[PDB]
């Protein structure tokens, strides 16, 4: 059984030979009645075997006098069956005809070679026209097409010294003569005499094929067919029914197809015919050979009256529907069940209900092994009668089993690995299964109609697997983040905000206690109330010394709800968070700390505790909630009266004609959602405070009585908007247009709906449903695709020993903090030694686990940036170190070694997505400002104007750790500078929006020169001042006399130089493009800062940010450092004449200069600087830039989408996939192999690990580094069968089969569905023993 | 781009057309004429001449048939049910001509006038009887072998003479073929001269070596050389005559056969193997027909081509196959149910029907057992594309694992009852029935293995069962009682 490793290859004709046991011969299969395997047809078990235990057909021989004895009348075996299922018959053909997927498919694998046309082939083949086999005289060529007429010619001419026919027998010979070495030697020769790209590339090719048939070893002739194998019968059956009514496959007709015309063929044959009937026939037989790979590929495909196609061979692997997605990865199982579902409010974690009959068929055989064992049931016979008997003693056994023994919980749609769970088993006198609600929240789930189903661990692997690991005490966070996932959803929340609750009304106030318990008393003697901030004592403890408690106690004039709960309270704590009225964050990091200060349990079982007394204090807190709660002001007629005559205003302006339609509007909407929002406003005030109840004094108001706010204020249910929808007007409605409707509704439904309001509401609504019905798709089939790529990746060492990687800086820009560095940084690794703003204060030797006594003695310091070993700077080849990730966070501690992790971030970021898809510079405190990379300039304000595009704003604090963050244009205008100080709320900044200055930093006279109205030019000479300048005109108005001729007002003095740039020999004069229109004339003069001219004016997102989407509107970018000029003139696009410093100009691009500029006809850039406008793409990043700067672009992109809609995953997962996408470099230099090729970066770096090294100072090659689109990253592996499993899958099992690959089953997907074991995690240890026997021979 | 060769073929037999009328009747003659010098090139080769009244004789020598053979002899056409009489009248004259003819082809040898007339009135009396079917292939692969033995021996010969001697090979054509029988004409050719020639050695054994074997094939065949060679070439004409002629023939009239076809392209098959199949029945409409009967030959071909496509049809075009007899059954139905269905108005009972078509109600219904074809597993009686028929079935074939602990149970219980037996009770309870053993040994052989008994071996029988019998060791079977 056992096996080290899978191979392809190519099936000589004599292998199937070996492989086969007798030739086909008939179409038949069977008698009519004698529902009989026939000889020589389909079925005959001669060939393929025996049903029954030693029976020949006709009974001669029988009963092992006769063993191995096939009986010679029927042909017939005698020995043993089951290899119907196995053995393989054959046939051999006449005449060779071809295999498909090696012509048909992209490039075609076997002309492609030839070098040649498919249609010509298609000429030959389809029997149309003759072609050279080989021209005897080179008189005529090889590869030369003869037409039938013409070959006449060709023929009658000479006859004898040529060859050249039509079909396999012209192309096999021709396989058959043809010579790979010289080839190959002559194409590696002539690259070198005309490598240039296409041929280079075409000749690579060649050579690549060449000599992958030579150390192959596989064969070109063996495209083609000569020999056909058979299947056995049970692949391919054929039954009856009950009705006597039989049942097929498709495929026992093409085969039957294909007999009958071999039999007309060769019984033609026989018979000496035109050839045209043969071609005619030949075509029929290879039409049905094509059908058996593809039905419909080539043409119109074959149906029988059915009328639709009968399915491929290929369908069988196909889509889903093959082994790989519908039964080898998915599957049926046994010792499974389930139900309707239902609630445990008394339960416990570990519990479960569960209907009994369930697990009693499901724990049969345990109670067998039982029965015999106490012999009652002495065999299972007997146990079964007893099992229908029902005696009392089965439930006590089955009970008696059912101890310990752990179970599986599953809900569909598994969107992460929380969505199923382990319990332990409890038994029940229902069918309805009762459990611990609150894990609803983690699968989504309400009872509302949902039903779930259940596994068995049976063996103790399992058990115990079931009992460490998806126990749920081993559960309870995230992997995305540190999130207590058991929220208490809904309603112990509430009862308890109404406990912990500060009247002052009810009673008792003013007195004093020794401890809750007579609290207790107290209150339920009815003396007081629950909700009553009075005073009396506490004793609370506190773990100051070596994690050791410290005890303490005094009083606090605190509610009674409050002063009861305390004795839940586990020992450790101050008040002061037990301290308010809890809203369900509190309770949330409430319960955070217990685990952050004592751990699991005491969080545990104090949750438990909370959800129960929740229960029951808010049973007894009595509630309900109707019409009359449901409250309406009265300021809401008048408003509407008020903006009722307005609209008729502006409706009565419009009459006039005054105002358009867009501003009307834009208006007319704005006062509306005012209104609305002022309604919103009454209703608050309303309803939030009113309520006035005397209280020992005359009126006294605090948290409300409408029962309304605090189900939001608790985050149990519901925010101000539903509130609002219910009392107020209901925000707008729209069509599914995407347009805005104009008038507003003003009834609810506590008044009640017009016809229209209600038509209306009809829609959007309608729309958004649709949009709910359809997000599920794309979001499958997205996270399939990433679990797709990620497969391989898992731990495999502690450290990697790698040098430094990522730096960490936090993303709080524009605004306030929105990722703190402190956030950033916890659980991961230091990349280096890392010291405080106290100087050389270094605490980690370069890697420590970042915990939060770190963080803290960070926040403290004013340090704002970090390293830390990366993901990516991790170098362990086939998997990593566990420093470079750091912290499991639902463990919450270092990740340990073996388990695997792309799938953790795909799970992370797959789920979610689901719910997803639904001027002037104002500066706001005082701080410090920061602004570098900078050329800037006293404006002629005196203030300050950029002359580097570079810099942008910040408002540092006086320390020196940021506030906020602007985009500054390039010349914009300042009312501050850099290291200065300035009061909040301050326009600091201003411009144009519309402007793009063309300021000149220079001081220098103006001439009219090199500029001619109508040449470059127009002369618009301003209508209504009079002053202007020469006007220049965009690409195309100008006439073509000074349209290659580049305007430039020139920048002079009084002697007529050129005013220099100022540092800088470089001449200023601007060759001034389209817009850039000057006001003043000939003979004026600027200032520094002038403007001679001005210039005046989701889902799918994502989807394309991780598919490696690229755009088609770059704001291109510097190549090369150095000076520029501009280029040929507009064959479709201009060039640009580059000129680095001390490097090369000649390089130059197309240039659609339609489209703005940056730099102009004679400035300089740096590398790595715009040219254009617009968005840009990543490769292009890459191929210019280092790979941080890349990585952070991206990882801020899509996380501002998600954060977006509020939404909270951790930066390591997105780290992750992108080494995945890095797994391919190509090569700069050569020597050691073939000279550019995209290959392993990991395996360049090995040869260079060995090569490099002093087996060579150097003769290997230097190379580039690479990027993919995700799918065909997928597609691009070492292994097929991940690649093979899902998509373009003939294509890539062609392309493995041609080399006659293997592989090694290192992926899971691989070791999956051959039934072994994990080569991770459990398996990990197993799977490594088996790695160091490989290793050990 | 059109890859249909539906217009590939239709367009590539356009190309032809028809002719008419003589043309038809000309080729008929060049067919016949080419055959009867083939007739006459059997005529020919003296000793095998007689290949006449040998097999005749030898359907003759079973003492009377007018079975296959001669349903396919002479078979003389009228411009028989065969009387033996004139069979009996026509085995004296044939002899007479042969033993005549045996007289003469060696007085003087073969070229005596009145001897080949008489040849010439033998092969006319040979030419009396038709070129009629299989018997006479034999007699031409006869003729037609021993060609490719003299073909044989001078393709060997030219290889051994031909690549030495000194010069390149003329004189060895005209030389070697022409004698090939002694050394003369190697004198012949050192007629001109020279001092070349009286330097020869080291082949002059292998000539004649391989000359040994030339004149063993003479006995063989019985024959001169230039005769051979004659009616090699002469039959062969004689034969390529027809094999050409037709082609015109076959090409003129394919434009009725797709005529006649698009009659019984009633869908239930396919284009292509329909067509094949016509010109195949018309392959042999062509090779049987008579002119002189002076019909249309559409109507000639058409019958042959209905039936070739009426039994093609019924052989091919189902899953299962089902011999003619219920396909014949089946039409008369199919059709006169249509009419009784008019009788009737309705549909017809078994009843009247098994009275009318005049046989019972049993072969209806036996009929009606064979009316269905099969319905392809993988169809969607899922309606949603959910679960396609196949999902369906299980297979109840192997075996359930609670029976295999039952049955292992059973077993290993008797085992332990057994065990409790005396020695020479469980041997024979265990390879009596062969139990623990692929065997299963019997009566009489014990005794001629043992000793002898029998008898007293069923009386051990009876009283084990009693010893065991008795309700303390019957309950481990008591249970399997109930299986
Ligand atoms: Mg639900
Ligand atoms: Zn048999
Ligand atoms: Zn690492």
């Amino acid at each position: 059984e056992e096996f080290d490793a899978i191979k392809i290859a190519l099936a000589s004709p004599d292998m199937i030979r070996s492989w086969s046991f007798g030739e086909v011969k008939k179409p038949e299969t069977i008698n009519y009645r004698t529902f009989k395997p026939e000889r020589d047809g389909l079925f005959c078990a001669r060939i393929f075997g025996p049903v029954k235990d030693y029976e020949c057909l006709c009974g001669k021989y029988k009963r092992l006098k006769h063993r191995g004895v096939i009986c010679e009348k029927c042909g017939v075996e005698v020995t043993q069956t089951k290899v119907r299922r196995e053995r393989m018959g054959h046939i051999e053909l006449a005449s060779p005809t071809a295999h498909i997927w090696f012509l048909k498919s992209l490039p075609s694998r076997i002309g492609l070679l030839l070098d040649m046309p498919l249609r010509d082939i298609e000429r030959v083949l389809y029997f149309e026209s003759y072609v050279v086999i080989e021209g005897g005289m080179t008189n005529l060529e090889r590869q030369q097409i003869l037409t039938e007429e013409q070959y006449l010619d060709a023929l009658e001419e000479f006859g004898d010294e040529f060859d050249a026919k039509m079909g396999a027998e012209a192309i096999q010979a021709l396989l058959k003569s043809m010579d790979l070495e010289q080839e190959c030697e002559q194409l590696r020769e002539e690259l070198n005499e005309t490598n240039s790209e296409t041929k280079r590339k075409k000749l690579t090719k060649r050579i690549k094929l060449l000599e992958a048939f030579v150390q192959s070893g596989n064969k070109p002739e063996w495209m083609i067919l000569t020999v056909l194998p058979v299947l056995p019968p049970d692949l391919r059956p054929l039954v009856p029914l009950d009705g006597g009514r039989f049942a097929t496959s498709d495929l026992n007709d093409l085969y039957r197809r294909v007999i009958n015309r071999n039999n007309r063929l060769k019984r033609l044959l026989d018979l000496a015919a035109p050839d045209i009937i043969v071609r005619n026939e030949k075509r029929m037989l290879q039409e049905a050979v094509d059908a058996l790979l593809d039905n419909g590929r080539r043409g119109r495909a074959i149906t029988g009256s059915n009328k639709r196609p009968l399915k491929s061979l290929a369908d069988m692997i196909k889509g889903k529907q093959g082994r790989f997605r519908q039964n080898l990865l998915g599957k049926r199982v046994d010792y499974s069940g389930r139900s309707v579902i239902t609630v445990g409010p008394y339960l416990r974690l570990h519990q479960c209900g569960l209907p009994k009959k369930m697990a009693l068929e499901l724990f049969k055989p345990f109670i067998y092994g039982k029965l015999e064992l106490r012999g009652l049931a002495t065999t299972i016979k007997a146990a079964k009668k007893m099992v229908e008997r029902e005696e009392a003693v089965v439930w006590d056994i089955l009970d008696e089993v059912i101890r310990e023994h752990p179970v599986l919980l599953n809900r569909a749609p598994t969107l992460h690995r929380l969505g199923i769970q382990a319990f332990e088993p409890v038994l029940i006198e229902g069918k309805a299964i009762q459990l611990h609600p609150l894990v609803c929240a983690a699968y989504n789930a309400d009872f509302d109609g949902d039903q779930m189903a259940v596994h068995v661990p049976l063996t103790l692997e399992a058990q115990l697997e079931a009992r460490a690991l998806m126990m749920s005490t081993n559960n309870i966070l995230s992997p995305a983040n540190g999130e207590p996932i058991i929220v208490p959803s809904q309603d112990v929340v509430l009862g308890l905000y109404y406990m912990t609750r500060d009247c002052v009304n009810a009673k008792g106030e003013g007195m004093v206690l020794t401890g809750p318990k007579e609290a207790e008393r107290l209150y339920r003697s009815g003396l007081a109330s629950l909700h009553a901030r009075v005073k009396v004592r506490i004793t609370e403890y506190e773990k100051d010394a070596n994690g050791e408690l410290v005890a303490k106690t005094s009083l606090k004039d605190t509610t009674v709800g409050r002063a009861i709960l305390w004795m839940i309270v586990p020992k450790g704590l101050p008040y002061s968070i037990v301290n308010q009225a809890l809203g369900k964050k509190a309770i949330s990091k409430m319960l955070n700390t217990c685990y952050r200060i004592l751990g699991l349990k005491p969080t545990v079982i104090f949750a438990d505790q909370i959800m129960y007394t929740g229960f029951a204090y808010a049973a007894r807190s009595g509630a309900s909630v109707g019409i009359d709660d449901m409250v309406i002001p009265e300021k809401k007629h008048e408003i509407i009266s008020e903006a009722e005559a307005e609209v008729a205003e502006i409706q009565e302006q419009f009459q006039s004609g005054l105002v358009t339609a867009g501003e009307r509007y834009n208006k007319v909407i704005d006062i509306w959602a005012a209104a609305n929002d002022r309604v919103s406003k009454a209703m608050m005030d309303n309803l939030q405070t009113e309520t006035v109840i005397n209280r020992d004094g005359q009126e006294e108001k605090q948290v409300s009585f409408n029962s309304i706010y605090m189900m939001a204020d608790s985050g149990a249910r519901g925010s101000a908007a539903q509130i609002r929808q219910l009392a107020g007007m209901r925000g707008l409605m729209a069509k599914p247009d995407g347009s805005i409707i104009e008038t507003p509704i003003t009834a609810n439904f506590r008044e009640g709906l017009n016809v229209l309001q209600y038509f209306i509401s009809t829609h959007g609504a309608r729309k958004g449903l649709a949009d709910t019905a359809l997000k599920t798709a794309n979001s499958g089939y997205l996270t399939r695709r990433l679990v797709d790529v990620a497969q391989d990746l898992v731990v495999t060492e502690d450290d990697c020993g790698t040098h430094e990687g990522i730096m960490m800086t936090p993303v709080i820009e524009g605004g306030d903090v929105k990722e703190p560095l402190r956030d950033r940084v916890l659980g991961r690794v230091t990349a280096e030694d890392v010291l405080k703003p106290g100087t050389a204060d270094i605490l980690v030797p370069r890697n420590t686990l970042l915990h939060e006594q770190w963080c803290d003695l960070l926040e403290e310091n004013s340090v704002d940036a970090v390293k830390v070993r990366s993901v990516v700077s991790c170098d362990t080849d086939f998997g990593v170190c566990a420093h470079c990730y750091g912290r499991d966070l639902a463990r919450g501690h270092i990740i340990n070694k073996g388990e695997a992790i792309g799938v953790i971030a795909a799970q992370s970021i797959g789920e979610p997505g689901t719910q997803l898809t639904m001027s002037s510079i104002q500066v706001k405190n005082k701080g410090s400002i920061k602004l570098s990379n900078v050329k800037s300039v006293v404006n002629s304000s005196g203030k300050l104007v950029i002359t580097s595009r570079n810099t942008e704003l910040k408002l540092i604090d006086e320390f020196g750790r940021t506030k906020e963050s602007y985009k500054v244009p390039y010349g914009a205008v300042l009312a501050k500078g850099d290291g200065e100080q300035v009061a909040g709320g301050e326009t600091v900044a201003n411009w144009d929006p519309h402007t793009m200055p063309v300021i000149t930093e220079v001081s220098g006279f103006v001439r009219f020169t090199d500029m001619i109205d109508g040449q470059t030019i127009t002369r618009q000479t301003d209508e209504l001042t009079g002053l202007s300048s020469l006007v220049v005109l965009d690409s195309a108005e100008r006439t073509a006399g000074g349209k290659d001729l580049r305007p430039a007002l020139k920048i002079v003095d009084a002697q007529g130089n050129d005013v220099l740039i100022p540092g800088t020999d470089m001449p200023a004069q601007y060759f001034l493009p389209g817009k850039a229109i000057v006001q003043l004339e000939d003979g004026v003069q600027i200032s520094s800062g002038d403007t001679l001219a001005r210039i005046p004016q989701g889902l799918p997102r994502v989807a394309d940010l991780f598919e490696a989407r690229r755009p088609k509107e770059p704001a291109i970018l510097a190549e090369i450092s150095g000076i520029v000029s501009f280029g040929k003139e507009t064959k479709g696009k201009r060039r640009l004449v580059i000129t680095p410093v001390d490097g090369s100009d000649p390089y130059e691009e197309m240039i659609p200069k339609w489209r703005q500029l940056n730099v102009f006809e004679g400035e300089r850039v740096e590398r790595g600087d715009v040219i254009s406008d617009g968005p840009e793409a990543p490769h292009d990043i890459l191929r210019l830039r280092g790979v941080h700067a890349v990585t952070r672009y991206i990882v801020n992109e899509v996380q501002d989408v998600y954060r977006l809609q509020g939404v909270k995953i951790n930066d390591k997962h997105i780290e992750v996939i992108v080494r995945q996408m890095l797994r391919k470099a190509t090569i700069v230099n050569a020597g050691s192999s073939d000279f550019l090729e995209g290959e392993q970066v990991e395996y360049s770096r090995v040869k260079i690990a060995n090569r490099e090294l002093e087996a060579n100072g150097k003769v290997g090659a230097t190379y580039s580094r690479d990027l993919l689109g995700i799918t065909k990253a997928s597609l691009a592996t070492e292994s097929f069968i991940s690649a093979a499993s899902f998509q373009e899958t003939t294509r890539v099992l062609t392309e493995a089969a041609v080399a006659g690959k293997r592989d090694e089953l290192r992926g899971l997907k691989e070791n999956v569905i051959v039934g072994r074991l994990i080569p991770a995690g459990t398996g990990y240890a197993y799977h490594q023993d088996r790695m160091r026997r490989r290793a050990a021979g | 781009r059109t890859t249909d060769p539906v217009r590939m073929y239709m367009r590539e037999m356009g190309t032809v057309e028809l002719l008419t009328r003589e043309g038809e009747i000309d080729i008929a003659k060049r067919i016949e004429d080419g055959i009867n010098q083939v007739q006459c090139s059997v005529a020919e080769y003296p000793e095998a001449i007689t290949y006449l009244l040998e097999q005749y004789d030898r359907v003759e020598a079973e003492e009377a048939r007018l079975s296959d053979l001669i349903t396919g002899f002479v078979d003389p056409n009228a411009e028989n049910s065969i009387d033996p009489e004139l069979a009996r009248e026509k085995f004296a004259e044939l002899r007479a001509q042969y033993v005549v003819t045996r007289d003469t082809i060696k007085a003087k040898g073969r070229s005596h006038a009145t001897a080949q007339e008489e040849i010439l009135k033998l092969s006319e009396v040979f030419k009396q009887f038709r070129l009629v079917p299989k018997q006479f292939d034999y007699l031409v692969n006869s003729m037609r072998v021993m060609m490719d033995r003299v073909r044989t021996q001078e393709r060997l010969i030219m290889k051994l003479c031909v690549e030495q001697c000194k010069m390149p090979k003329k004189n060895f054509i005209t030389l070697f073929t022409g004698n090939e029988t002694s050394d003369t004409w190697f004198n012949a050719a050192i007629a001109m001269n020279k001092p070349w020639s009286e330097k020869l050695h080291d082949v002059s054994e292998e000539v004649h070596r391989a000359l040994q074997k030339l004149q063993q094939i003479e006995e063989e065949t019985g024959l001169t050389i230039e005769q051979v060679k004659d009616i090699n070439r002469r039959m062969s004409i004689g034969e390529a005559k027809a094999r050409r002629a037709k082609k015109e023939m076959v090409e003129a009239n394919l434009r009725l056969v797709i005529s006649i076809a698009k009659k019984y392209t009633n869908r239930g098959l396919q284009f292509l193997d329909l067509i094949q199949e016509g010109n195949i029945g018309l392959m042999k409409a062509v090779d049987k027909f008579e002119y002189r009967r002076g019909y249309k030959f559409s109507t000639y071909a058409t019958w042959w081509i209905r039936q070739a496509i009426t039994r093609s049809i019924a052989d091919q075009a189902r899953t299962i196959r089902i011999p003619v007899h219920m396909i014949e059954t089946i039409n008369k139905l199919n059709r006169i149910s249509r009419q009784m269905l008019q009788e009737m108005g309705r549909e017809p009972t078994p009843e009247e029907l098994a009275e009318r078509m005049l046989m019972p109600e049993d072969k209806i219904r036996k009929v009606l057992k064979i009316a269905k074809e099969p319905i392809s597993m993988e169809t969607p009686i899922g309606d949603d594309e959910d679960s396609h028929l196949g999902d369906f079935i299980e297979d109840t074939t192997l075996e359930l694992p609670l029976d295999s602990a039952t049955t292992e149970s059973l077993r290993a219980a008797t085992h332990d009852v057994l065990a409790g037996l005396t020695a020479r009770e469980a041997k024979v309870l265990r390879m009596r029935f062969g139990i623990d053993m692929n065997t299963d040994y019997t009566l009489e052989e014990v005794g001629k293995q043992f000793d002898v008994t029998r008898e007293r071996i069923r009386q051990i029988e009876a009283k084990a069962l009693r010893k065991l019998r008795h309700p303390s060791r019957s309950e481990v079977l008591r249970s399997f009682l109930d299986d």
